[PDB]
């Protein structure tokens, strides 16, 4: 399909950047996960990053971490989070949806079944976060295999090599990387270098999120104005879950109310 | 790219997020160049000589051995400095840190011989270092967390996960994905991603070097068999590696077998995982059906991994080394009986192997065999447990 291109193309119309919430599937339960969902989608996301379920999250801080554990503690596996993602797309059908993975959960059982049962629940998009470039022929292959956009990384340490690699192998967007460090909303990340997100599009790279640390509007405004195409924000939602676990509609209130601030501070 | 071969067959790999590769790739150059610099090569070995007292003893054993064909040797790790073979390869990685301008160290520990090795080389060598270590192993291996904080490191509990090795692992990897631009990883197993295992092994491999010399000129002939425990792998790579060569001689990893392999509690994916990929590496781990990692399990802290190095795995698929298990009884048995009848007090780590070769004697005692055991480390950091153990047994 081709939801990411579409998206984009119509931001840009608009003049807008993308706001892109993440949490994990099934946190904290499966039923609230699926109202906070389409909570998200309500109060304006423009795509999702939908986390699975790891035991060893090494590119997660101590927020995410915690959305895992609990997602565990409702019994959540990769196989419910797979029914949810086809509810997900069922309800929504243009919404890009892209999967943040571990690479041992897309290994597990077969690379290649892996992409395509992303494939048959209408998955967009995997962003495998301990696969870099080098290692990652297998997982591209798949992907492009069963219509799956693979996504990779430009950290802040991009040179040049990388970029082209990166603008060659990857689709539907481009991840522009805050900082270093894992994520978490009180690790504040840099201005988008503005020399990356040039050579991104020199090389016609697929168009760029910015990710980790973005919690405020003031953020998202400046990762457009900086001339990315938009911006993830995950511990900053995680933690609206976390605060609000025995006020399920509360949470979803607050929800609301956060990312339609985050969204409204993407129009230019 | 690279400069050597990340992949030992298909096991291996630098499965990290892309922000740490230009760190691996720092720190294969850096070795790359060091194994061709004398001056390097120099500080080393005197370093090794002069300050950890390598070379280490061979020991015969004069009494587990009687009234069989069995020759046993114990290669003293246990003499090293810090008490544990951790040490050899730590003082290499110290140096490269140096080498290469990083002024901070992050290393995790489980028995807490490389924790006290990475304090002890920092403070040697000016750098400040942070040691991650799994709460439940600050406790079954205090002895070495006292002994960190006095040598000057900041020695942080992980409650996450099962407060052992592997979580101690990820906190470490978490810690330098963030702080890689002044702080060198000192990783303290032959696993992890592309350099690691390779530069691991060459820093240990002195080990099987002077057993090999020690070995000749005492039995004018090699080995039968050398036999390590495997956690992640250092100590057994670095007795196997000078030997790989010599087809004659067996090479034995004995990985923790816990409470016994069929009770799911134990830590020998080698042999009782499947192939996955986490810690940046393609190894046997083990893992749920779903592709979670699984909790490990053994009396040891040293070897309570659910991974292991993919050079271990390798030399297994082809059939270079074979790999058994020992249980948690097993290598209590031997440790009480290397007590007893050599006067060593081995770490319950290294009593695994040498539970496994008192195996091989015991039921073929008229087999004619020259066998050596790694003794990796000393059992000092371990008499709390075993008492605690043998005295709730009666
Ligand atoms: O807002 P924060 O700081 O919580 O960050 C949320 C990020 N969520 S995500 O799925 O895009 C994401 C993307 C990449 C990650 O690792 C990698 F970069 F190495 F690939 C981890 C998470
Ligand atoms: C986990 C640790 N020690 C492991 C260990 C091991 C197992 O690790 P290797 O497989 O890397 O040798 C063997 N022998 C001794 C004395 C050990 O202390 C540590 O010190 O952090
Ligand atoms: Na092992």
């Amino acid at each position: 399909m081709e939801r990411y291109e579409n998206l984009f193309a119509q931001l840009n119309d608009r003049r807008e950047g993308a706001f892109v919430p993440f949490v994990t599937l099934g946190d904290p339960g499966i039923e609230q996960s699926l109202k906070i969902i389409d909570t998200l989608i309500d109060a304006g996301a423009d795509a999702l990053e939908l986390g699975v379920p790891f035991s060893d999250p090494l590119a997660d801080g101590p927020t995410i971490q915690n959305a895992n554990l609990r997602a565990f503690a409702a019994g959540v596996t990769p196989a419910q989070c797979f029914e949810m993602l086809a509810l997900i797309r069922e309800k929504h059908p243009t919404i890009p949806i892209g999967l943040l993975m571990y690479a041992n959960l897309v290994f597990n059982n077969g690379i290649d079944a892996f992409y395509a049962r992303c494939e048959q629940v209408g998955v967009d998009s995997v962003l495998v976060a301990d696969v870099p470039v080098e290692e990652s022929a297998p997982f591209r292959q798949a992907a492009l295999r069963h219509n799956i956009a693979p996504i990779f990384i430009c950290p802040p340490n991009a040179d040049d090599d990388l970029l082209r690699q990166v603008a060659s192998y990857g689709r539907g967007y481009t991840y522009l990387l805050s900082r270093s460090g894992v994520t978490g909303a009180e690790n504040r990340g840099a201005l988008p270098l503005h020399h990356l997100i040039e050579k991104l599009k020199e090389y016609h790279a697929a168009p760029a999120l910015q990710g980790f640390g973005i919690s405020s509007p003031e953020q998202v405004s400046a990762a457009v104005r900086a001339g990315a195409a938009g911006a993830i924000s995950g511990s900053a939602i995680v933690k609206i879950i976390e605060k609000n676990l025995a006020s399920p509609k509360q949470m979803l209130a607050e929800l609301r109310s956060f990312v339609s601030a985050m969204k409204a501070a993407s129009r230019a | 790219t690279t400069l050597l071969n990340p992949y030992f067959g298909e096991f291996g790999g630098m499965y990290v997020p892309q922000i740490l590769m230009p760190a691996l790739n720092q720190l294969e150059e850096a070795f790359v160049s060091a194994q061709k610099d004398p001056e390097f090569q120099a500080q080393f070995a005197d370093l090794l000589k002069n300050y950890a007292g390598r070379p280490t003893a061979l020991t015969k054993c004069q009494n587990i051995t009687a009234g069989t064909r069995t020759t046993l040797y114990l290669k003293r790790e246990d003499l090293l400095h810090g008490g544990a073979h951790k040490t050899n390869q730590v003082l290499g990685q110290a140096l490269l840190a140096k080498r290469m301008g990083k002024s901070e160290i992050i290393a995790e520990t489980g028995a807490g011989q490389h924790g006290v090795a990475s304090a002890l080389a920092s403070a040697l060598l000016g750098l400040k270092c942070r040691i991650y270590m799994g709460a439940k192993d600050v406790e079954r291996q205090s002895p070495n967390v006292f002994r960190m904080r006095l040598m000057g490191a900041e020695v942080i509990p992980v409650h996450s996960g099962s407060a052992t090795l592997k979580d101690a692992c990820n906190e470490a990897l978490r810690d330098w994905s963030g702080s890689y631009e002044t702080a060198h990883y000192m990783l303290g197993t032959a696993a992890g991603p592309h350099p690691y295992p390779t530069i691991v092994r060459e820093f240990q491999r002195m080990i099987g070097e002077e057993t090999k010399a020690q070995i000749l000129d005492k039995e004018g002939r090699l080995p039968d068999a050398v036999i390590a425990c495997v956690g992640g792998g250092s100590n057994a790579i670095g007795m196997f590696a000078d030997f790989i060569n010599d087809t004659s001689v067996g090479l034995i990893g004995v990985e923790p077998g816990g409470h016994g392999i069929e009770t799911g509690e134990h830590g020998a994916p080698l042999k009782h995982g499947r192939v996955g990929i986490y810690f940046g590496m393609k190894a046997p781990m083990m893992q749920t059906a779903d592709g979670q990692i699984e909790e490990s399990y053994s009396i040891s802290a040293g070897l309570d991994f659910p991974s292991v190095g993919p050079q271990h795995a390798y030399l297994n698929s082809i059939g270079r080394a074979d790999y058994v298990s020992i249980t948690d009884d097993e290598a209590l048995e031997a440790f009480k009986t290397l007590c007893r009848h050599e006067g060593i007090i081995p770490a319950l780590e290294s009593s695994h192997a040498l539970a496994h070769a008192l195996k091989m004697m015991r039921e073929q005692p008229e087999k004619e065999q020259l066998l050596v055991v790694n003794l990796s480390g000393r059992g000092d950091k371990d008499i709390f447990t075993v008492h605690d153990i043998l005295k709730a047994r009666g």
